[PDB]
């Protein structure tokens, strides 16, 4: 079959030349014969295209010696309840030039913080992938009205990821040697993590013997929560999906069974607050 | 809406390398712990009467090679991440890559590990005869 990961969201009807298609599936039909492809002299390459590639559908189930696993068990999340940060993302739909994927618009954390990003996506060109702004619109939701003014109010992602590392480091330096993002229906939150998470083997901070929790592209160095000023990437974060613990309804209906002091103000941080709060009640009562 | 590009068999490795600080090392390490190579490449039906050269504008496989669309060989292209060049451009996209038939099971891994002789245009170790 097929997957939705790296789905081509452009509105071009054809495309593309065998030398430019990343996969056999995306080769234009003219070049396909009997499970293979043929070169056709006279049908030239495309040297102007811009093709939005969807980042929905990530699967974190690698089993590689020495690379920690992002998604952890309930029991290991309990041992690290000090590292728990709720996280939720409201998105916007790609539009005009492309259709079929969503982009991070407002990122919420159980710290109370909300960060608004410029709609940015991954666009394939004849040369590379251009991480760049794209046309986007708020979801048709009537309840998504509050997102309308956010569209002209986001920051560039190189700032956004800085403030994330910056907020997690101030919140967690005296609490944990890691972060555990606590999520509900992790799909789009994991997609948002592509914009600010890097993974690899375990490392140690350049200024201490502590575990590395951050990474800097500008310097190719690693840092703990204490020594992370200027760093732009969260490194080897952990996470868990509360929703997968056998709950039936939506987030609020399950949160409200144990808590009456977190009314729904419909913001990303409100969902993030309710997700962590639900996890605490579910995991430390009976 | 949209047109699918990938298959479920590639989700694990493409997701792993899409997040890695060092994608090239991630893919080699992934292969070293038994992961299957990236599939769904662009394999060419060609005459196999070509010059046998490594990177070409039309398919050039000889009788000991397979030809592939070059972007489907570019790891950086397959994961939609930055290219390791200072100018950020791909050397394989827009070309055809010739791969030894014995290594045709893993075209992406081959080009990560191997290098092309700039004098004769042949892969070092797999065609280059240069003194
Ligand atoms: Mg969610
Ligand atoms: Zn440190
Ligand atoms: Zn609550
Ligand atoms: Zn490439
Ligand atoms: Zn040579």
């Amino acid at each position: 079959n097929v997957t939705g990961l790296f789905k081509d969201c452009s509105k071009v009807i054809t495309g593309l030349h065998p030398t430019q298609a990343p996969t056999h599936l995306s080769v234009d039909t003219k070049f396909k014969t009997e499970g293979l492809c043929v070169d056709i002299p006279g049908i030239p390459k495309d040297m102007t295209y811009r093709r939005l590639i969807s980042m929905m559908g990530f699967k974190m189930n690698y089993q590689v010696n020495g690379y920690p696993n992002m998604f952890i068990t309930r029991e290991e999340a309990i041992r690290h309840v000090r590292a728990w940060i709720g996280f939720d993302v409201e998105g916007c739909h790609a539009t005009r030039e492309a259709v079929g994927t969503n982009l991070p618009l407002q990122l919420g954390f159980s710290t109370g913080v909300n960060l608004v990003a410029v709609p940015t996506g991954y666009v394939d060109t004849p040369n590379n992938t251009d991480f760049s702004r794209v046309s986007a619109k708020p979801p048709p939701g009537d309840q998504f009205k509050h997102l309308i003014p956010l569209m002209y109010k986001g920051l560039p992602w190189n700032v956004v990821r800085i403030k994330i590392v910056q907020m997690l480091s101030d919140t967690l330096k005296n609490l944990s040697d890691r972060v555990v993002f606590v999520l509900w229906a992790h799909g789009f939150e994991l997609t948002s993590m592509k914009y600010f998470v890097k993974i690899g083997p375990e490392r140690t901070c350049c200024l201490c013997d502590r575990r590395a929790t951050c990474f800097s592209t500008a310097s190719d160095t690693y840092a703990c929560w204490h020594h992370s000023i200027g760093f732009d990437y969260v490194y080897n974060p952990f996470m868990i999906d509360v929703q997968q613990w056998g709950f039936t309804g939506n987030l609020q209906s399950n949160h409200d069974l144990y808590c009456q002091v977190h009314g729904n103000a419909h913001v990303a941080s409100c969902d993030a607050i309710m997700t962590r709060c639900l996890a605490v009640h579910e995991c430390f009562v009976k | 809406a949209g047109n699918a590009t990938e298959v479920p068999a590639n989700s694990t490795v493409l997701s792993f390398c899409a997040f890695a600080v060092d994608a090239a090392k991630a893919y080699k390490d992934y292969l070293a712990s038994g992961g299957q190579p990236i599939t769904n490449c662009v394999k060419m039906l060609c005459t196999h009467t070509g010059t046998g050269q490594a990177i070409t504008v039309t398919p050039e496989a000889n009788m000991d090679q397979e030809s592939f669309g070059g972007a489907s060989c570019c790891l950086y292209c397959r994961c939609h991440i930055d290219h390791p060049n200072p100018k950020g451009f791909c050397d394989l996209k827009g070309k055809y890559v010739q791969i030894p038939t014995t290594c045709a099971n893993d075209p992406v891994g081959f080009t990560l590990k191997n290098t092309v002789c700039t004098v004769c245009g042949m892969w070092k170790g797999y065609g280059c005869s240069c003194d």
